[PDB]
């Protein structure tokens, strides 16, 4: 669950 | 063990490329994967006003490709993400996406997202087969059940853009018998069509209180918090209201408890004493006792996580001479009962559960049609193959079997694609 807004 | 490759040339859909200017908040999208070393980098969602957004070229599930010139396949998620931050504000980046790998999808289910989706030809090809003199029924049903829900929302979208008409209004005009039940079955949203399939349930003092279990005793919450909203969107009125007006006694108030979708989340930690707990307090509320203590029941089964129940379930055989299912069909009567009987089966094994009610649906004369549509319809995303599996364990025969004796025509053709496989 790796998640980064850009 | 997603499908996964460094090479471009091992690519399976159509590239786009893109130009997005940096904006004070960013590009406007958000990305996941890229912990397993092999694994793609997908676009999960898009801010709306943003970069990424009013450009309209950017869609969700999108594998990013190449970044500035530089390819990022098998680049780590944090790898990324420094690319896009390193480049100042004013400043634009090239984005090479590929359109045709999937993301959170169900892995058991039966209907998959078509790669090479085309919704302007989708909505083209179902225009013609709908306007075919003797309506080309092969057509519609070859497209609509190969194609994900979603992806159903799209051709909508298409086909209404260019007859200046709804898709489920032409189809509507266009089909008929259970054909037509189906189709429009498939049109829907997965809340809306709970939604509807529950409205259609309280029709009038004769409630369909079997149909009316079956979706408020299967779905989850997550689903559960989509159909009240859908509900009230649709009908102007809340769920639970309805349900109060076309229910009365303990299975009224078991049946607003579950349709609230606030149970509790499944939990990291296993607590043993709980479940003892529980195990005893549903043997004292019933077996033990002369009557029954539905309250206690409705609270316990409704509020533990599924996980719990499932332990609380079979820690309830130590204490009681019948099991869990055992002591429903003694203590309670009715539509009580019937509503704890599904309930309890939904926790022990869910798949079980809707093989079972295929069955039902199928075994004596006729077809419970209704039943077997909404199964087929609302599962056919989620669990299906589990579905099947389960039937052809249980019953030696496979579901596509029991499918194809029991409807005809393109009626069967739709089912028989919604279950999947040749058998
Ligand atoms: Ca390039
Ligand atoms: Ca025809
Ligand atoms: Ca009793
Ligand atoms: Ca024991
Ligand atoms: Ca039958
Ligand atoms: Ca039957």
């Amino acid at each position: 669950l790796p998640s980064t807004t850009l | 063990k997603p499908f996964f490759t460094r090479n471009p040339s091992e690519l399976k859909g159509k590239f786009i490329h893109t130009k997005l200017r940096k904006s004070s908040r960013g590009f406007g999208f958000t990305v996941v994967g890229g912990d397993e070393p092999d694994e793609f980098l997908q676009i999960k969602s898009l801010v709306l006003d943003g970069p990424a957004a009013l450009d309209g070229k950017m869609e969700t599930g999108d594998v990013i490709v190449s970044v500035n010139d530089t390819c990022v396949l098998g680049h780590t998620h944090a790898q990324v993400v420094k690319i896009f931050q390193s480049i100042p504000i004013g400043a634009s980046v090239d984005l090479e996406l590929c359109r045709g790998y999937p993301l959170g999808s169900s892995a058991y289910g039966s209907v998959k997202a078509y790669t090479n989706f085309d919704a302007e030809r989708d909505a083209l090809n179902i225009e013609t087969a709908i306007k075919t003199k003797g309506v080309d029924e092969v057509t519609i049903v070859n497209i609509l059940t190969n194609r994900s829900n979603e992806q159903r929302q799209d051709i909508a979208f298409a086909y209404q853009r260019r007859t200046k008409k709804e898709l489920a209004s032409a189809l509507k005009s266009a089909l008929s018998g259970h054909l037509e039940t189906v189709i429009l079955g498939l049109l829907k949203t997965p809340a809306q069509y709970d939604a509807s399939e529950l409205k259609a349930s309280m029709k009038g003092l004769g409630t369909d209180e079997d149909s009316l279990i079956e979706i408020i005793c299967s779905r989850t919450n997550q689903e559960l918090q989509e159909i009240n909203r859908v509900y009230k969107e649709m009908y102007k009125t809340d769920l639970e209201k309805d349900i109060i007006s076309d229910t009365s006694g303990d299975f009224r108030k078991l049946m607003v408890a579950l349709a609230k979708g606030r149970r509790a989340e499944d939990g990291s930690v296993i607590d043993y004493e709980l479940i003892d707990q529980d195990a005893r307090d549903l043997y004292d509320a019933g077996v033990k006792r002369k009557g029954t203590d539905v309250p206690k029941w409705i609270s316990i089964m409704t509020e533990r996580s599924v996980p719990h129940l499932q332990k609380v379930f079979d820690r309830y055989k130590s204490y009681s001479p019948y099991d869990m299912l055992e002591s429903i069909r003694k203590e309670v009567k009715g539509d009580l009962e019937n509503a704890f009987l599904n309930l309890v089966q939904c926790i022990q094994n869910k798949p079980l559960y809707f093989a079972d009610r295929l069955y039902d649906s199928m075994k004596g004369k006729g077809t419970r049609d209704k039943v077997l549509i909404r199964i087929m319809v609302s599962r056919s995303e989620v669990d299906m193959l589990k579905i099947r599996s389960e039937f052809k364990r249980k019953y030696g025969k496979s579901l596509y079997y029991y499918i194809q004796q029991d409807t005809k025509g393109d009626y069967q053709k739709a089912l028989l694609y919604l279950c999947g496989g040749d058998d």
